[PDB]
């Protein structure tokens, strides 16, 4: 909304754009999440499991 | 630079030193090749993009990329328009400026009508479609600009309006200024005091668009590796340090005029003076060419003719040798192409046959575009003697364009460097296109270099424009084939191969058709794309995916390790020779990088861990040192 | 489809089950009576001889296809190029004179007519800003010509890159928002007939030739438009079933169907994007989307 | 005027006996490169049409016929010596071109085509 | 076929790097497009690409804003003052040293 | 089928002028055939003038060191040609009457 | 000296201009000075016929020499390669492959049937 | 990885005493899948395979 | 990977009949009949004018493409389940085709017969302005193999100018995995939270 | 680097054998074949040992950074 300074790069996004994108605050933290007691490795195969 | 093997040693150096690239606060850096377009040399292309610009924009227009002898760049544009106006585009300071031709082409020399009449209509007086063309394009001057008789008097009103973005002083009159808009951008590559040979070229190019727009000419291909060339490295570099001493030389400027914009002290022969000005006046070149080669920024106050302003410069990798030989050997179209909707530029073409490798291309996003070059494939870095051979078409059956006036796509237009010199039949063509190639293999001729490329295109109905193009400048790509009489090495680019007939093998040359051999099939590969053993043997997505899996082994960067700091490198331990190897393993001496290791390898499907990627190590030759690396 | 539910479908297409009497032979007839025709599609040549003096005169001259070429391959008789040359074309080739001189400030010949080719050429001449002469090949239909004559205060057009640009506009016949159609292959027995365009209000008077009952487009915001809401849920399931089918990807009626049932629950048909997401309860529903 | 020195004016010329005849006198045009001389030859043997060859200090030639805007020149009387030799623009009569050839040889198709 | 690996040639070298021309002579033609590229800045012909660079890009000049109080006439507003023709003739690469 | 050659005049007789098409030139005015002089090599300067007609001529840089073209005189009753070194002159034409030029700058 | 409808000057080659659009009987070159006011010169006649692109149609495409449209059906592709039909009774089926994967997995054959058409993909 | 685009992961390290010996008594290094080839197609591993052992005998 | 002597011999007589194949369609397209040489100065004009206009160079292309893989399909139906050395119950790359294991009997075809027409964006092979499709070849020369027809085969190699083409086609299937990473990722998404 | 004191495959010392192999080489001037056979090397997968070893030590004794010069 604000013009201002109006040489690029606008500095403090505001508590809109803290909400607003694909990351945002509503799909990056509420919609999807960060977890405990996970792990990720390398799979490898095994015909004896 | 001139240094043996035993005193690269001595000196810390890898024995083999390959050279090629510079060092930017200890990053190992080097300058990407670019493909552009060919130099001095007009392509009548169909643009959708044309029609952006507004009304009446047509489709179609000419476009040169004119050099200068100091290998920069000035793109000149020749559209047409519907309501038969034809206009001429160029670019000033990164701005983008459209003008009359017949204020172009009455400001170089003393034009009549009929000069400017006969220059486009030689003969085809009685075709109708392109005498009606003319009269827009003389009675549309005559009547938009009335005031206009003479040379002297054109270049009054084109240095009038040009004058502010050229940035002259007030002491330069108006046809000092508007001479120089015809010195500094109109096709720059026939020099100052080059204004006959402009006039000529121009009226080349408006009847090549006119014979556009009759459909008689097939719109040349910008992306197809005839119409385009190499810049290189080193002269991108020089680019940009031209640009870097002229902002430096206005700098002066402006910080001389803050002092008058004050009025502090100003004796402009004192010697006291002048040293004042230049304490304050950042004179430190070296530190912004460094900022380029760091970043690969393209920082530009006037801006050059390339596309993009970014990633001109990558990092050279030492993960092993064969990843650090194949970064100078690498070409790239464009970063302006990866970013497009349209995947017809990645097409693989048969323009690049022994120019550029079928298979050494990265898969993934910069496939197609980040296509390398093949094996026997060099550039010229400096031009030959081009003085000689206009002596010699004359002594041949060329007619001398000072006193012909014969244009048309009837005639066979001869060329030097986008230099037109002269105008022959079709049938007399052929001739001294072939005659001259057979005085340049055989080196009795005192003035036809081997690196003169000789490129005749015979006239069709509907296809490419014809002529005798021929070309001797830098940034070219070549290739050599064997001349079948006399069995001699013949120097080929890519505008002649696609009208000469090269044969593969000695064992396929047919009667009275092929006229060249390739020295052998190989030629046509990579370095890297030609260490693949029996390739003819593998599916073709194989042979690409070794050229990606090559480069990132790890095996031996170097032997002078212990002299380097870099980031982080690979080191297998214990390399091995192969036992299959191809005879081009030898000559690039890689021997000294062992790459791999030999291995018994049985071919069974005997544990169960092990499907479709999946291998089965033995536990006891690991143990015994099996492909152990640091 | 599933995404923007656009009532501007790329391709719409209408798929026409023919009858029985109905032949192949009266079916291609009956596709030539529909496919739009261009008065660019019947010319040979145009020869345009300018001359100037007396008032700049411009002579435009066509050369047609053979009488028993044009209509086979289009179904337009003689009768119907002149309906047109006269009443339309000429209208449209004077509106685009008249609108350069406003951009302008800023073989054979053929005579001795009898009393019907006069009186015609009389009706044009009071009818046309800039014409005074006029003929029609009334014999064979090979050629027609008019003779324009404008001001001498005029400069040089390009008279033929006009004519070029009008004979592209000028439809001969065409009903209308139908470009074309074309009688493909019968498979499974279904004997149809595809029309590049979606007119239904046209096509159902063609009831002597097309079975009406059975129409079906692609287009669901026409299908929607002309037969219910019921008929675009089915327009629906049978447009994404084609997407699947065609790279032998089965899935199955049940996520079909509901996917038709989602869209169609307002008895409309609505995009899965934000706008089709207006009409829901939820609001974090909508937050959390864009 | 005033074109700087090295420029000097020519106040003699030679002759041209041409008279704009009414038989008449075949005026031409030919064309030849700097290797050959036309004072140390004599003859020009050329056929009626364009299929000739004529071989001068083992250069071999050929002497095209272009017949089918250059303009003549002749000299005035003696005082400026130049007026254009015209009978009322004119046009020459036969114009034809020595053009330099060289053999080039055929392929040698047992010996460069190896089985 | 017969394409041998070079075993005695190969450990002969390893231990003496040659005192003359390199072996492997293909392996500099491979950056032939960098090396002579970066060499045609300053040789060849007029005197290398930065020296017939030079001088294209010629003059930059300005004037004054103060008078010299000449002869009140039309050339007392015909005169700008005193001019700088500033210009670069010649620039050149030196090879790198070390200063202390 | 073959001829021969008489006279090879190396003093200027002819010259020819490469003019533009459908030039006429009225036959009232003469023209200047001069030559360019260090102290070797030849090349022609032409110029002429009447009220309104000024026009000069000159050769060519490249194609006179090299390509020599020839004017000869025949008469098949003869069988006989002359020859002379005749110059190609390329050639313009100005106008006195239009000879203007502005001033050298915005004036304002 | 009139080329078409463009008639240039006589002794400067200046394009003169157009005589009819001239005011009351009065013309000149601009260069020089011809005057030629009572404008001698005759009817311009330029005829210009279209060039055969400008009218693209499917009649003018049956009077090439090219075939330049197939038939309905009279082009089947090589309907006689060897599989196993799934549905009903078929041994040859027509086959088509596409690359998918970026190089490190090969590629995957489509089949349409001969004798009843049926859609179909293996795996291997 | 070979040279014809035959990568694959490491999957187990495997034992001399149960991986399968000839009768020349040389347990292989590298024992890799059948089913890799059919899909590939790199048949220049099995002329490099019967080569590189024709060369080391 | 081996056919028999006999079986090797089969597909030697089958490729033979190809040789006229090239001439035969482009002697269909042109509406010349009856078999005029190649090199006839009147079949060289009509060619000409096919390359001009990308309608009717890809009848060109579907025609000759056509008969072609006639010919493929001939030399697979005749060798590759009888004319081997080595047969299905000890022939590993039959048995793991036949089965499904691995690959399919298209794979095993190229291995053993021949690759065949290396197709193109749905056609041919691409062709220069000079009427050549590479430096190698005649302009307009009529031949399957000219326009990217493979007689050779993986298990005994594929000469340099059918490399060349091959390499083509291998480029096609991977700028397609360039422009295909994610498709589909919009449009699941948002079908995923309406039917949520 | 050095030559690798085990074969990989059989498990032979076959350290102790390059350079006497090198000496078979020059000296004898046999060739490969018969001086790997004269070493009592007779698999293939011990053969490729001694055969195809780069012995890229010899490059590395090059860089000697506690020497001067």
């Amino acid at each position: 909304k604000a013009q201002g300074r109006t040489s690029g790069k606008v500095p403090i996004p505001g508590v809109k754009q803290a909400l607003e994108k694909k990351e945002g605050l509503f799909r990056k933290h509420m919609m999807g999440k960060r977890v405990n007691y996970a792990a990720r490795s390398v799979i490898s195969p095994d015909p004896n499991i | 630079n001139k240094m043996s093997p035993y005193e690269l040693v001595q000196h810390k150096e890898e024995s083999d030193e390959i050279g090629g690239y510079f060092i930017v606060n200890g990053i190992e850096k080097l300058i990407r090749m670019l493909i552009v377009q060919r130099r001095n040399h007009p392509m009548a292309i169909i643009r959708p993009s044309f029609a952006n610009r507004g009304a009446s924009y047509s489709h179609y227009g000419i476009q040169i990329r004119s050099v200068r002898p100091d290998q920069t760049s000035q793109t000149n544009v020749l559209h047409y328009l519907n309501d038969g106006q034809v206009t001429f585009r160029f670019s000033w300071r990164k701005n983008e400026y459209l003008v009359p031709v017949v204020m172009i082409l009455k400001a170089l020399c003393h034009t009549s009508d009929r000069e400017i009449f006969d220059g486009i209509i030689g003969n085809d007086v009685k075709d109708s479609f392109l005498t009606d063309r003319l009269e827009l394009l003389l009675r549309g001057f005559k009547k938009r600009y009335p005031h206009l008789q003479n040379r002297t008097q054109v270049l009054q009103y084109l240095g009038d309006k040009f004058r502010v973005v050229f940035q002259a002083s007030p002491d330069q009159s108006d046809l000092e200024v508007g001479q120089e808009v015809l010195d500094r951008i109109v096709l720059v590559h026939l020099g100052k005091d080059g204004s006959q040979d402009k006039f000529r070229m121009l009226l080349f190019m408006i009847r090549k668009l006119y014979s556009l727009v009759a459909g008689e000419c097939s719109p040349d291909n910008p992306d197809a590796t005839q119409h385009q060339e190499v810049l290189l490295g080193g002269f991108l570099y020089g680019m940009i340090l031209k640009e870097k001493i002229d902002e430096y030389l206005q700098n002066i400027i402006a910080q001389v005029r803050m002092d008058i914009n004050r009025g502090m002290a100003i004796n402009f022969k004192d010697k006291r003076y002048m040293s004042r000005v230049l304490m304050r006046v950042n004179e430190n070149i070296g530190s912004k060419m460094q900022y380029f080669l760091s970043t690969g920024n393209l920082v530009s106050q006037s801006g050059l003719d390339l596309q993009q302003v970014s990633g001109y410069t990558v990092v050279a990798e030492k993960i092993n040798f064969y990843r650090f030989i194949s970064h100078f050997r690498m070409v790239h179209r464009g970063s302006f192409f990866a970013q497009l909707k349209t995947t017809t530029v990645r097409k693989l073409l048969p323009e690049s046959w022994g120019f550029l490798c079928p298979v050494h291309t990265p898969d993934g996003s910069p496939c197609g575009l980040l296509n390398h070059f093949a094996h026997k494939c060099r550039i010229s870095t400096q031009q030959s003697d081009v003085s000689r051979i206009p002596s010699i078409l004359y002594s041949l059956g060329v007619a001398p364009a000072s006193h012909t006036f014969a244009a048309g796509p009837s005639l066979c237009c001869v060329q030097i460097d986008g230099k037109i010199i002269g105008w022959v039949s079709h049938e007399q063509g052929k001739i001294i296109a072939d005659t001259l190639r057979y005085w340049k293999v055989e080196g009795k001729t005192p003035g036809l270099p081997i690196d003169l490329e000789i490129g005749y295109v015979p006239p069709s109905t509907r296809g490419q424009y014809p002529g005798l193009y021929l070309f001797g400048g830098h940034s070219r790509m070549l290739r050599p084939v064997r001349y079948l009489p006399l069995d001699k090495e013949d120097i080929v680019g890519p505008f002649e191969q696609v009208y000469m007939n090269i044969a593969v093998t000695p064992q396929e040359i047919q009667n009275n058709v092929h006229t060249h051999v390739e020295f052998t099939p190989t030629n046509i590969l990579s370095i890297l794309a030609n260490l693949t053993p029996f390739s003819d043997f593998n599916q073709s997505p194989r042979n690409m995916y070794q050229c990606q899996m090559g480069k990132q082994t790890m095996g031996t960067p170097g032997v002078a390790l212990c002299h380097r700091s870099d980031n982080k490198l690979y080191r297998l331990q214990t390399g091995q020779t192969p036992i299959v190897k191809a005879n081009l393993y030898d000559d690039y001496g890689m021997d000294n990088f062992p790459n791999g290791f030999n291995a018994v390898v049985a071919v069974i499907s005997y544990t169960g861990y092990d499907m479709d990627d999946a291998m089965i190590i033995n536990k006891s030759a690991d143990e015994r040192g099996f492909g152990y690396g640091t | 489809i599933v995404m923007t539910a656009s009532a501007a479908i790329k391709t719409p297409q209408m798929t026409l089950p023919i009858w029985n009497d109905v032949s192949d032979e009266q079916a291609d007839t009956f596709c030539k009576s529909i496919s739009k025709v261009l008065l660019s599609e019947v010319i040979d040549k145009v020869i345009v001889t300018e001359t100037t003096g007396t008032a700049r005169s411009y002579v435009i001259h066509m050369r047609f296809f053979d009488n028993n070429e044009y209509s086979e391959e289009y179904d337009v008789s003689k009768e119907e190029l002149q309906n047109v040359i006269s009443n339309q074309f000429i209208h449209l080739l004077e509106a685009a004179i008249v609108k350069e001189i406003k951009k302008q400030k800023r073989v054979e010949a053929n005579n001795n007519m009898n009393k019907v080719q006069r009186d015609r050429q009389s009706a044009i001449i009071s009818h046309h800003r800039f014409i005074t002469k006029y003929n029609f090949d009334d014999e064979s239909g090979k050629w027609c010509e008019f003779k324009l004559e404008l001001a001498a205060d005029t400069e040089k057009l390009l008279m033929v890159n006009i004519v070029e640009e009008i004979c592209r506009k000028s439809i001969i016949r065409q009903i209308p928002h139908i470009d074309r159609c074309v009688h493909p292959e019968p498979e499974n027995g279904k004997r149809v007939l595809v029309t590049e365009g979606v007119n239904f209000q046209a096509m159902w008077d063609q009831e002597a030739f097309i079975d009406v009952d059975g129409i079906t487009s692609n287009d669901v915001a026409a299908v929607l438009k002309t037969y219910g809401v019921e008929a675009a849920r089915n327009t629906i399931v049978n447009e994404i079933n084609n997407v699947f089918s065609r790279y032998a990807i089965s899935v199955s009626f049940r996520h079909l169907d509901l996917i038709a049932d989602m869209m169609t629950r307002q008895g409309t048909y609505l995009a899965f994007n934000r706008q089709g997401m207006e009409t829901s309860t939820s609001s974090f529903m909508k937050m959390s989307y864009e | 005027f005033s074109i700087p020195d090295g420029f000097k004016k020519c106040k003699h010329l030679k002759n041209f006996p041409l008279n704009g005849d009414n038989k008449q006198q075949q005026v031409w045009l030919i064309k030849f490169p700097s290797n050959v001389d036309i004072s140390k030859l004599k003859s020009l043997p050329v056929d009626f049409e364009s299929s000739t060859t004529m071989t001068i200090d083992k250069h071999d030639y050929k002497i095209m016929d272009d017949t089918d805007n250059m303009t003549l020149l002749v000299p005035s009387e003696s005082k400026e010596s130049l007026k254009i030799a015209s009978t009322a623009p004119l046009q020459f009569d036969k114009v034809f071109s020595v053009s330099e050839t060289a053999k080039i040889p055929a392929i040698d198709y047992s010996k460069v085509r190896v089985p | 076929r017969t394409a041998d690996f070079r075993t005695l040639e190969r450990e002969s070298r390893f231990i003496n790097p040659p005192k003359d021309k390199s072996a492997f002579p293909l392996l500099q033609e491979a950056v032939q497009p960098h090396i002579g590229s970066f060499n045609a800045l300053t040789e060849g012909p007029d005197g290398g690409l930065l020296n017939l660079g030079v001088k294209d890009i010629g003059e930059k000049v300005i004037f004054d804003g103060k008078p010299l109080n000449s002869e009140d006439e039309i050339s007392n507003s015909g005169y700008l003052g005193n001019k700088l023709s500033v210009s670069v003739e010649q620039v050149s690469i030196a090879k790198p040293m070390s200063n202390d | 089928s073959e001829i021969e050659i008489e006279s090879v005049q190396d003093q200027p007789s002819v010259a020819v002028g490469s003019f533009f098409k459908g030039f006429r030139a009225p036959s009232d005015t003469t023209f200047d055939l001069y030559k360019k002089k260090k102290s070797e090599k030849d090349e022609f300067v032409l110029h002429g003038e009447n009220e309104r007609l000024e026009y000069e001529g000159y050769t060519d840089s490249s194609s006179q060191a090299s390509n020599q073209y020839v004017v000869g005189l025949f008469n098949p009753e003869k069988k006989s040609i002359q020859l002379y070194k005749a110059p190609v002159l390329v050639s313009k034409v100005v106008s006195k009457s239009s000879k203007n030029l502005r001033g050298p700058k915005i004036k304002s | 000296s009139v080329v078409g409808s463009l008639i240039f000057c006589l002794d400067c080659g200046d394009l003169l201009e157009n005589p009819n659009a001239v005011l009351g009987s009065n013309v000149e070159c601009s260069q020089c000075k011809a005057i030629y006011p009572k404008s001698q010169f005759s009817n311009l006649k330029v005829v210009t016929t279209t060039a055969d692109d400008a009218f693209p149609s499917s009649l003018r495409a049956k009077k090439s020499v090219v075939k330049t449209s197939l038939k309905k059906n009279e082009l089947k592709d090589g309907a006689t390669i060897k599989e196993k039909c799934p549905q009903c009774g078929n041994e040859e089926m027509n086959y088509h492959t596409l690359q998918l994967r970026s190089a490190d997995e090969g590629a995957t054959v489509f089949y349409t049937c001969t004798s009843c058409g049926y859609k179909f993909r293996t795996n291997n | 990885s070979s040279r014809h685009g035959q990568k694959g992961v490491c999957s187990r390290k495997w034992p001399t005493i149960d991986m399968p010996f000839s009768e020349t008594g040389i347990q292989p290094d590298i024992i890799i899948n059948p089913h890799a080839f059919p899909s590939r197609m790199t048949i220049g591993m099995f002329v490099e395979s019967l080569a590189g052992k024709a060369g080391a005998l | 990977l081996r056919l028999t002597a006999e079986g090797n011999k089969w597909r030697t007589d089958i490729l033979k009949t190809s040789v006229d194949t090239g001439r035969e369609a482009a002697a269909e397209v042109t509406n010349l009949d009856k078999d005029t040489p190649a090199d006839d100065p009147e079949l060289l004009k009509r060619l000409q004018e096919i390359l001009r206009d990308n309608n009717k160079s890809g009848i060109l292309d579907a025609v000759t493409s056509s008969k072609v893989n006639a010919i493929t399909s001939q030399v697979v139906s005749k060798c590759v389940p009888d004319g081997t050395m080595k047969k299905f119950p000890c022939n590993s790359m039959q048995a793991m085709a036949l089965s499904g294991a691995k690959g399919s009997n298209v794979n095993v075809s190229q291995i053993m017969c021949l690759l065949g027409q290396q197709a193109l964006e749905g056609r041919r092979v691409p062709v220069m302005v000079s009427g050549k499709t590479l430096p190698s070849f005649k302009p307009y020369e009529t031949d399957a193999m000219a326009g990217g027809y493979v007689k050779g085969r993986f298990y005994s190699g594929i000469k340099p100018q059918e490399y060349y083409f091959h390499c083509m086609a291998g480029r096609e299937g991977l700028i397609d995995t360039a422009v295909k990473t994610s498709r589909s990722g919009y449009l699941q998404r948002c079908l995923t939270k309406q039917l949520e | 680097m050095i030559v690798p004191v085990r074969c990989f495959s059989c498990g032979k010392v076959v350290g102790d054998k390059w350079e006497s192999y090198l000496n078979l080489l020059q000296e004898d001037e046999l060739d490969e074949g018969t001086a790997l056979s004269r070493l009592g090397l007779k698999r293939y997968c011990c053969r490729r040992m001694i055969l195809t070893h780069v012995d890229l030590i010899e490059k590395f004794l090059r860089y000697n950074p506690l020497e001067k010069r």
